[PDB]
RNA sequence: UUGAGGCGCCCAAAAUGAUCGGGACUCAAAUCCACCACCGAGACCUGUCCGUACCACUCAUACUGGUAAUCGAGUAGAUUGGCGCUCUAAUUGGAUGGAAGCAGGGGCGAGAGCUCCUGUGGACCGAUUAGUGACGAAAAUCCUGGCCAUAGUAGCAGCGAUAGUCGGGUGAGAACCCCGACGGCCUAAUGGAUAAGGGUUCCUCAGCACUGCUGAUCAGCUGAGGGUUAGCCGGUCCUAAGUCUCACCGCAACUCGACUGAGACGAAAUGGGAAACAGGUUAAUAUUCCUGUGCCAUCAUGCAGUGAAAGUUGACGCCCUGGGGUCGAUCACGCCGGGCAUCGCCCGGUCGAACCGUCCAACUCCGUGGAAGCCGUAAUGGCAGGAAGCGGACGAACGGCGGCAUAGGGAAACGUGAUUCAACCUGGGGCCCAUGAAAAGACGAGCAUGAUGUCCGUACCGAGAACCGACACAGGUGUCCAUGGCGGCGAAAGCCAAGGCCUGUCGGGAGCAACCAACGUUAGGGAAUUCGGCAAGUUAGUCCCGUACCUUCGGAAGAAGGGAUGCCUGCUCCGGAACGGAGCAGGUCGCAGUGACUCGGAAGCUCGGACUGUCUAGUAACAACAUAGGUGACCGCAAAUCCGCAAGGACUCGUACGGUCACUGAAUCCUGCCCAGUGCAGGUAUCUGAACACCUCGUACAAGAGGACGAAGGACCUGUCAACGGCGGGGGUCUUAAGGUAGCGUAGUACCUUGCCGCAUCAGUAGCGGCUUGCAUGAAUGGAUUAACCAGAGCUUCACUGUCCCAACGUUGGGCCCGGUGAACUGUACAUUCCAGUGCGGAGUCUGGAGACACCCAGGGGGAAGCAAAGACCCUAUGGAGCUUUACUGCAGGCUGUCGCUGAGGACUCUCACUCCGGGAGGAGGACACCGAUAGCCGGGCAGUUUGACUGGGGCGGUACGCGCUCGAAAAGAUAUCGAGCGCGCCCUAUGGUCAUCUCAGCCGGGGACCCGGCGAAGAGUGCAAGAGCAAAAGAUGACUUGACAGUGUUCUUCCCAACGAGGAACGCUGACGCGAAAGCGUGGUCUAGCGAACCAAUUAGCCUGCUUGAUGCGGGCAAUUGAUGACAGAAAAGCUACCCUAGGGAUAACAGAGUCGUCACUCGCAAGAGCACAUAUCGACCGAGUGGCUUGCUACCUCGAUGUCGGUUCCCUCCAUCCUGCCCGUGCAGAAGCGGGCAAGGGUGAGGUUGUUCGCCUAUUAAAGGAGGUCGUGAGCUGGGUUUAGACCGUCGUGAGACAGGUCGGCUGCUAUCUACUGGGUGUGUAGGUGUCUGACAAGAACGACCGUAUAGUACGAGAGGAACUACGGUUGGUGGCCACUGGUGUACCGGUUGUUCGAGAGAGCACGUGCCGGGUAGCC
RNA sequence: CUUCAAGGGCGGGGAGCCAUGUGGACACGACCCGAAUCCGGACGAUCUACGCAUGGACAAGAUGAAGCGUGCCGAAAGGCACGUGGAAGUCUGUUAGAGUUGGUGUCCUACAAUACCCUCUCGUGAUCUAUGUGUAGGGGUGAAAGGCCCAUCGAGUCCGGCAACAGCUGGUUCCAAUCGAAACAUGUCGAAGCAUGACCUCCGCCGAGGUAGUCUGUGAGGUAGAGCGACCGAUUGGU
């Protein structure tokens, strides 16, 4: 046959690249020698086109201009601050270290230094919930128990933009609108929908999948589609 | 090729 | 009275025109028995010749003589002698006193071919012999070239752009080249400016051979010249998506490849951007040249300035909106110029830049002020955190104002105000799960003077002739002019300017016929048309009133329905006002007031999909795709998923409110049961599970054999169905897990089926509702249901109407005639055909007849199984491709063990390689991971292939695919079919072998056991089909035995004849045995079935052999046994294709023809029976005999280089087995009404409802509403509803692709007529100059068919009820021919009314599609 | 050679080698043409699909969402009326522009290798469009039709492999003389083909019989017919 859509896209053509030359920030925690006197004032807010989602302009003492991981109720003005001294305030970052058990954070590092990785999507939020001389406990959005080195930086408060998940998008339009602004094909066409030679799924007098769905991990590239390596499906039981 | 010639 | 025979008669019906070949024939020209004489082949006889064979002579196959009664046909094919062509060689010739070739002609040879004469030609050409070979053509839908018919034919008409006419000019020549006038066409274009693209097409002169749909003096044509001028318009510069180069890395390698780093490239209308305006000028350029005026940049000098880089700008989305404001447009008045002439109107003009200077509203801010309710807006809004007011800072236009400008421009005047206001300027509000470039550059940052400002583009077209489309192509092709006038909501129609054009480039003629394209109008009726209202029509603008069900409360809704509508006079209200809007009163015309134009028909029921959206560029726009919404799956990011060979990469400037992978498909009510199979996942005592290392054996080592340990995986267990899918039979459990819950239901799913009932209609295979046992409904393979939406499918109603009854007339373009231009398709040949026949069964050409004088014009297309296409259907080929899968085999990829990298101290620590995070310091990780190598598992993701043959086509079924018997099989042998009966793929250590003893079934008699006797040639038994053999045995009993032995042959068979293997059998030999007294018997079973190659392995005994050589190991070989290929003379092997493709086949199916006639239709013979009695008024079984060729079936003859389907339609001919009509017979015939039959084909046999239907069902009429043939008549006539392509849905089946003798929505109809045929029209020839009038061989007709009524008569008849006829009349219907006084239609002749617009008004006209609409209408045609 | 043995197989009493012509076989293009493939390297996104960058386009009218305002009612929450506002994959619309339902009209050697006319759909958005740019062939692109990738798509185009192979259709050119078939048997993935036989022809050899007809003799045979108290099995009735 052919190679099937999930194919197409490894390949990293326009249609599926994210429009990557209208994004505005690479949002990653700042770098301090150490001491922690860093620190600077919101003087915007604006909207992320990667995130949906609001960050927050910032000119520190040293003067530097960044954009950043905005958390929910930063203002301008607002005077945030990023080091292991910074305040226990929404807004500062600094290592799960110094941050107090119980705390909502966001923007979390895997490993120190590596700017955040977790929780940073609208109105998500980690929980540091163990403290240790060796290990920070973090309970991400997904409720994983995450092990953390307790110097790696996070910031403190939960995502901004939180709940714009609640609105339905009602028609394809709004859908399109939003699609556009994201490294992804759409709409979307059912396999089952297509011929034979297009997808695992396609052809028959009818539409339906050719075979259960449920696809082994093993699967190569290809004819893995359906339901990858499901360990059960539908409600029930 | 489809029904009547030629259609 | 009866028997037999000959000839005939009855029985006896078919489709264009009857037949014995025809004419025709009757004491024959028939038939039968004899007889006579003739005709009639290439046979037979005979003369001569030829060939072939043989004989004699001969060197001879050279002659000569002889023989053939026993020689003379021939496709494929074998054999053999010869002719012709090129060039070489030897020998030898001809030619300018004329070679070759060519044309015509003479002679020879059976012939291939040789040769001569004449003319042409003007320089080469042969013969013999031996060679040579790109050596001989009628053919291949053969190749190239040329040419004929076609044919003076089609096209030069069709397009909402119908365009011209009269004078004149130039000229050899003028319909189309030019001037004028008149008449028109284009209005987002047919005008103006341009991008791309073209590339000289631009201008000028000279031309017409080419090109131009005709002509040309003209030209985008030909030829020669000429033409494009920039500091301030573009390019150039900047950066965008993104691109390239170098470096680095990869790769076997590169002209290859991702990242990273650096550099460069990337925008001419239309991104950003230093600067130019006005006039004049040329045949052609022009913000470029010229005149005037202005501006920018850089540098130089001088003055000022020390500021100088922070900030600003460049620089930005979508929707709504206010304010400022120019051009334009219009209004008022003045001036200049024109026009008009009944008035006093109408048109044009009334100018003047860049730039310099200056003005500033909005926004923001400051002071003042001091609002507790005020300020403000179109709207939102604003404020003690300080509102209004006042004052002020900053601050806009491509705008105003002044200059510019006793510049420029105008014949002149060379205005002033106003409204609405594009451009341009500046604000306010709203939206985002969407956030709406960047860089160079400018500003910030003065002034004078001078210098410099190069390089490239610049013509023209920019399209119904300069571009792409082969064309001067009705197609395609971006931007700006969106503000010209009336009109009106309008960037709409219609009409008209400016500007453009008469080149969407052939004309002339006929009241101009048929026929065709577009179209107008049609009385009465009104969907009767049709698959279907297809096509057309109706409605229509604006205001007022008014508005149902349902509904997601938005909608439905312009529901529906009703009323109004002009002009004129005078006014009111809103507003600053409009040349804006809303109303009032009065007057008044028309058939008509949105008067044209513009401009919805409406309502309901059901189905589908929620909606807008998407799609098969070029037959499908749909119910298909998408969608939001619902759900499931995977993943914590060093992730899941995906790309790359690698170096590396997309997702990702992303992080679970993420994004990947799938399913379902808005909302609403809901979504039952099943984990057995399959899939996925988790677990796992135990079982199974590879390689390395390890243990044993083996080998001086090694190959190799075995063991131990055991990963993923599997077994096993569990979880899971919004995972593939499943939800029955039976009974009051069974398969295989469960056994169909809510719902829905004859469904786009229901075979039966037009289901039953109801609605609706005269009538309803339709539609809707109810029922519903559901062939074969049903829950995210989503079930039910649903407002809104829809070029979706079905149905009903009102309205409307030429769709129809049933056609008519008209309009324009063709058609027809004439001038000019000028193709193509097609063509074996012949060709005036027709009716029949025959023939490979579908003939212009054969056969028999008939008909037929030639040529030409027009027509509609009957035939040439017409033209066009090597049939798509079907089969076949050891053809192709795309697709599928638990087909065969492999390849990626994933998982997992192991080895290397790889290090220190069956679980564990560390750090040092290696990895990752980190700017670094350092942190995490860590001998793992990554990478290299290997092993096991998963593995249609991908690749290559296979998936047999036989067959009354193929498939399914079967195996007649290897064997045996009887019959078929025709008394030797051989012998087919999917022929008839039926078997074999073993079994047996005895059921073999020998010997001894013995005789069986069955029956009878005596004491179904046993015992005795008798009869008993064979019916018993002998392993198994069948057929055959056997009695002191081949059978039975008993005993003994292992010959069912080794080796090697002969022969037959397998395979008749007649080659062919394995296998089988018969008969020997050698060896060794058994039994018997012995002869002898035993080469398995009494005979014919019980079977298997090569390679490879194992096995038996002996020997041969392995690369200089010895030893050991391990190999190679001679002989043979065993292991299987049953498709059985041996491949290792599944499907779909409707997305299809190719080679072929009528070797083979579907359609039609043809043969057949079981089937079907009809008849006849006999006449049981019933018909109250009575076979025969009527009905009529059984059985028997037939005719037809409508049905079906069979066959496989014809066509697969195509003979276009079903149904319908239109139009023509026919058949009789007759439905009606006429004339008759019988009657269970009183009459009337019927029932049955006879002759008879003249005429008739109609209209509708469901259905694509044919068929059939139903309604009302009727004299009756018959059946059938013509290629199931009729697609070079129509239609396209059905079957039967490509899309899609449902049910069923399938693992799946996909299928269906299931249903359903959608789905492109080609061609210019040569021949023949006919309808009509002419020109000629024949009869052999003329005018007029006739005749009538033959030819055509249906020219007439039928019905109702009245008198007869309430009569005959009859108890009555009821109720005729002859005849004479009147009328109707269908058909036919003709005609127009009458009625009706048309009537773009004509006359009138009237809307919009233009000519100033009036008058009078043009346009509104070939009449604007409306009203009337003559002739003619109907 | 096999072999106790026997019996078999192969070979043996000197003819070859070379040359030239010619018949035929096998491999190769193999007498010639004839088709759908398969594979390699290249050239195409001037068409079209999808994405991206930078620009442009949408007369006019209709409906009237939120928000806001005024008035009335209310203790309040709020409610009602009127106005304002101007939302919408909203409506009408040949505005521009886009699309392509019916006529199964015209055309169908066309104006045109997809046109013309009328009718019809969309027309503020998942919109339309110019230019620039990216994705390339078992690969793209695809709101999925196997659609599209320059009149080319169930695997583009060009050239090459290449004179592909075919048991399938078509064709294969001068004269004469002699002989003269087979359309059958066995085997075959074989039945549209081959091989081996039968059969046709040619050559060398052998050397006296041969046997298509008839008669007779010595033999083989169970078909026609017939018949069945002759087997066998069917098939009537009566005392
Ligand atoms: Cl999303
Ligand atoms: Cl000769
Ligand atoms: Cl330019
Ligand atoms: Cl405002
Ligand atoms: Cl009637
Ligand atoms: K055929
Ligand atoms: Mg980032
Ligand atoms: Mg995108
Ligand atoms: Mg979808
Ligand atoms: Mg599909
Ligand atoms: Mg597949
Ligand atoms: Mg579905
Ligand atoms: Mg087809
Ligand atoms: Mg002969
Ligand atoms: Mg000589
Ligand atoms: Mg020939
Ligand atoms: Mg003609
Ligand atoms: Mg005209
Ligand atoms: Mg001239
Ligand atoms: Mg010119
Ligand atoms: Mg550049
Ligand atoms: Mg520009
Ligand atoms: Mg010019
Ligand atoms: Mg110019
Ligand atoms: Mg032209
Ligand atoms: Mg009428
Ligand atoms: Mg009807
Ligand atoms: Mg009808
Ligand atoms: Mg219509
Ligand atoms: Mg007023
Ligand atoms: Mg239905
Ligand atoms: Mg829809
Ligand atoms: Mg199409
Ligand atoms: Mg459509
Ligand atoms: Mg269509
Ligand atoms: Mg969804
Ligand atoms: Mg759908
Ligand atoms: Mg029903
Ligand atoms: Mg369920
Ligand atoms: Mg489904
Ligand atoms: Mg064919
Ligand atoms: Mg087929
Ligand atoms: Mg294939
Ligand atoms: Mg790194
Ligand atoms: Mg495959
Ligand atoms: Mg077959
Ligand atoms: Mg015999
Ligand atoms: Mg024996
Ligand atoms: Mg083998
Ligand atoms: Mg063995
Ligand atoms: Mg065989
Ligand atoms: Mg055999
Ligand atoms: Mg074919
Ligand atoms: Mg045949
Ligand atoms: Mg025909
Ligand atoms: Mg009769
Ligand atoms: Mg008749
Ligand atoms: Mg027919
Ligand atoms: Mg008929
Ligand atoms: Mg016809
Ligand atoms: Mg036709
Ligand atoms: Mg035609
Ligand atoms: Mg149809
Ligand atoms: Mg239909
Ligand atoms: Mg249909
Ligand atoms: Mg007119
Ligand atoms: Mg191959
Ligand atoms: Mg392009
Ligand atoms: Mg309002
Ligand atoms: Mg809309
Ligand atoms: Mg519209
Ligand atoms: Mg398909
Ligand atoms: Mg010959
Ligand atoms: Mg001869
Ligand atoms: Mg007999
Ligand atoms: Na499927
Ligand atoms: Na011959
Ligand atoms: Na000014
Ligand atoms: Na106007
Ligand atoms: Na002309
Ligand atoms: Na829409
Ligand atoms: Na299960
Ligand atoms: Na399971
Ligand atoms: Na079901
Ligand atoms: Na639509
Ligand atoms: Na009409
Ligand atoms: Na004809
Ligand atoms: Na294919
Ligand atoms: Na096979
Ligand atoms: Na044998
Ligand atoms: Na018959
Ligand atoms: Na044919
Ligand atoms: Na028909
Ligand atoms: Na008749
Ligand atoms: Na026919
Ligand atoms: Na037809
Ligand atoms: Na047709
Ligand atoms: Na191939
Ligand atoms: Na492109
Ligand atoms: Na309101
Ligand atoms: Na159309
Ligand atoms: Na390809
Ligand atoms: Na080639
Ligand atoms: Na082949
Ligand atoms: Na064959
Ligand atoms: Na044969
Ligand atoms: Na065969
Ligand atoms: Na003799
Ligand atoms: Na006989």
């Amino acid at each position: 046959g052919r190679r099937i859509q999930g194919q197409r896209r490894g390949r990293g053509t326009s249609t599926f690249r994210a429009p990557s030359h209208r994004y505005k920030a690479d949002l990653e925690h700042r770098k301090v020698e150490d001491g922690d006197v860093i620190a600077g004032t919101v003087v915007d807010i604006e909207h992320d086109p990667a995130r949906s989602a609001p960050v927050a302009a910032v000119e520190f003492e040293d003067g530097d201009r960044r954009l950043i991981l905005a958390p929910e109720g930063v203002g301008v003005g607002d005077e945030l601050q990023v080091g292991v001294s910074a305040e226990i305030a929404p807004g500062n970052t600094l290592p799960l270290a110094e941050i107090p058990e119980g705390v909502p954070v966001c923007n979390v590092e895997s490993s120190p230094g590596d700017g955040g990785k977790f929780a940073r999507a609208s109105g998500v939020n980690a929980q540091l919930l163990t403290h240790d001389r060796n290990v920070a406990v973090v309970k991400l959005p997904s409720g994983e128990m995450k092990r953390l080195d307790p110097q790696c930086r996070a910031t403190i408060g939960v995502v901004a933009g939180g709940g714009r998940t609640d609105k339905p998008f009602v028609k394809a339009g709004n859908k399109h609108h939003k699609m556009k602004a994201r490294g992804t094909k759409w709409p979307n066409v059912r396999g089952v929908a297509m011929n034979a030679v297009d997808h695992p799924f396609g052809g028959g007098g009818r539409q339906h999948p050719g075979k259960p769905k449920s696809i082994s991990r093993n699967a190569p590239p290809g004819r893995k589609v359906g339901d990858i390596a499901s360990k059960r499906t539908g409600r029930g039981g | 090729x489809t029904x009547p010639f030629x259609x």
